């Protein structure tokens, strides 16, 4: 006997480019113990095909970087000699943050005599976001008067 | 030593063998930034450029509705300028990477505008406000004016979007070439190739042309793996370019429109809610600049070669060990990679 509710279905998360995630997968009661394979996106994944996927005896898909391995929706699925069983779908998105880039060089003053200017540009591309990551806080350029 | 094979004797210890190591880390960083300096500028200058022209664009819309509404319709001010600040403040977060719902922006302005309009405009004389918000979407007194605005603005608004984003991974990816940290074994085949010939007493001794590239097709074999999915990118951008200025400039016209369209049915309406409560060409320039460094991944070590002091003729040369007559003869690329794909699957389902 096979049952259809799993005993703990796949939890979606965010991960950024360097973190490592682990999904749990409990599948239903069964005898014999249910057979627990990994689909990336309705199709399954090769855990010797990749150093960053292994397959364990706990029924648990690692992944060390969010490189290797990108966003998907990872279903767990059981096979029995009974029948087949679908967890629900965990979409699992990699998120970047955004980061400062180094302060440029200041631009010469605009006016010859009297008031100038002098530029400083700050772009968000030391990582650039993302998959919706979370865009640089702060200020992206620097003025300052000048006296020539 | 570690890295000098001592044929006879030498003039260095092994900590001038690390002094040499380092100055064949920096040569090296030197020679790839100046490679890609001038790619690394045209993307900055352009990636500044269009984030500068998208916020002034939606800055003069914001003004243009908040003037429209000012000069036609002065009853709905000044509950008119929130509503259109906070429309064009989600825009521009949504412009910026930020999780906006376009659709979600188009009904919060129609659902604020709605009960001004019947307060001020179709019954003149806050406790059913809400009752005017839900009576807005239940009855469609706008008609299809929110959904006409809501593809116009959220077609052109994620084109713009995934453009300054791959703009952004351009720079990122080219910041990371100069920065493209190696193998120690390559390490020590460039102090050999550059430095080495100092520790056996010879002066101006330059290496074989031969030798610097087996040495620069040892070392780059990962780095030349990314063409590919550089010219991919390129290329999808180009299919992208192939638009937010005039969408975002009209929308002041269109809910003009909407608003006359809402009380040409003012009758029926207000009886029965009372009852019931140069863009393109620097775009253009941009892609046509753009694709005269399609080659930059695949020309790299070339460049190296032919901007390091080497002896083309392969005479009287350094081959890394000992002077001859002729010469006989990934983790950092791997997220490159990923992210060359991702952007380049994002641009072409633009397409
Ligand atoms: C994952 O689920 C979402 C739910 O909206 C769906 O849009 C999407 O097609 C699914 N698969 C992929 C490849 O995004
Ligand atoms: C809108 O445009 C007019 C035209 O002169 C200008 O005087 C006014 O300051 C502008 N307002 C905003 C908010 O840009
Ligand atoms: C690369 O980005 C880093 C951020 O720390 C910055 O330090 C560097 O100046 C950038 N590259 C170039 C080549 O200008
Ligand atoms: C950029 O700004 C500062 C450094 O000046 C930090 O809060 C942070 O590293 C951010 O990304």
């Amino acid at each position: 006997y096979l049952r259809k509710n799993f005993e703990q279905d796949p939890q979606g998360r965010e991960v950024p480019i360097e973190g490592m995630i682990v999904l749990h997968c409990r599948p239903p009661e069964g005898v014999p113990a249910a057979e627990v394979e990994w689909l990336k996106n309705e199709e399954p994944i090769d855990s010797e095909q990749d150093e960053n996927i292994d397959t364990r005896a706990d029924h648990n898909l690692i992944i060390r970087q969010a490189r290797l391995s990108d966003s998907g929706n990872y279903t767990c699925m059981a096979a029995n000699i009974v029948a087949k069983r679908r967890s629900l779908s965990a979409t699992v998105v990699v998120y970047v943050n955004g980061g400062w880039s180094s302060w440029t060089e200041w631009s010469a003053c605009n006016v010859r005599c009297g008031r100038g200017w002098q530029k400083r540009s700050r772009t968000c591309t030391n990582p650039a976001p993302l998959n919706g990551g979370a865009f640089c806080e702060g200020m992206s350029v620097q003025k300052i008067t000048c006296t020539a | 030593l570690q890295v000098c094979l001592p044929k006879g004797p030498t003039c260095c210890s092994r900590k001038m063998e690390e002094k040499y190591q380092l100055t064949a880390r920096l040569n090296m960083e030197q020679l790839l930034q100046s490679a890609s300096m001038e790619l690394k500028f045209l993307i900055i200058q352009n990636a500044a450029v269009f984030q500068e022209a998208f916020e002034i664009v939606v800055r003069h819309a914001k003004n243009y509705t908040n003037a429209m509404f000012k000069n036609n319709y002065p009853s709905l001010t000044p509950q008119a300028f929130e509503f259109v600040g906070e429309f064009f403040t989600d825009v521009s977060l949504y412009i910026l990477g930020s999780d906006i719902n376009v659709d979600d922006m188009v009904n919060e302005l129609f659902d604020s505008l709605f009960p001004v309009i019947y307060t001020q405009m179709m019954n003149p004389g806050l406790d059913i406000n809400e009752c005017l918000r839900g009576a807005r979407r239940d009855l469609k007194v706008f008609g299809s004016f929110p959904k006409l605005i809501m593809t116009q603005v959220s077609k052109s608004l994620q084109v713009t979007r995934i453009f300054l984003q791959a703009l952004n991974l351009g720079i990122e990816v080219i910041n990371t070439t100069d920065h493209l940290k190696f193998s120690k074994d390559c390490g020590r085949m460039l102090t050999r190739m550059w430095y080495c010939s100092y520790c056996q007493g010879l002066m101006m001794v330059k290496p074989c042309g031969g030798y610097c590239n087996v040495v620069m097709q040892g070392c780059m074999a990962g780095v030349v793996e990314i063409d590919k999915y550089w010219r991919e990118y390129i290329l999808s951008l180009e299919e992208l370019v192939n638009d937010m200025e005039n969408v975002l400039l009209g929308l002041f016209s269109t809910i003009h429109d909407s608003i006359q369209y809402v009380q040409k049915n003012g009758g029926k309406l207000t009886t029965t809610i009372g009852k019931l409560c140069t863009l393109s060409s620097r775009r253009r320039e941009l892609i046509q600049k753009l694709k005269s460094f399609i080659n930059f991944y695949s020309a790299l070590p070339g460049y190296i070669c032919s901007h390091s002091p080497v002896a083309e003729n392969d005479t009287l040369c350094w081959n890394g060990q000992e002077l001859v007559e002729r010469y006989s003869q990934e983790p950092v690329v791997s997220q490159i990679i990923d992210k060359l794909k991702h952007i380049n699957q994002l641009l072409r389902t633009m397409s």
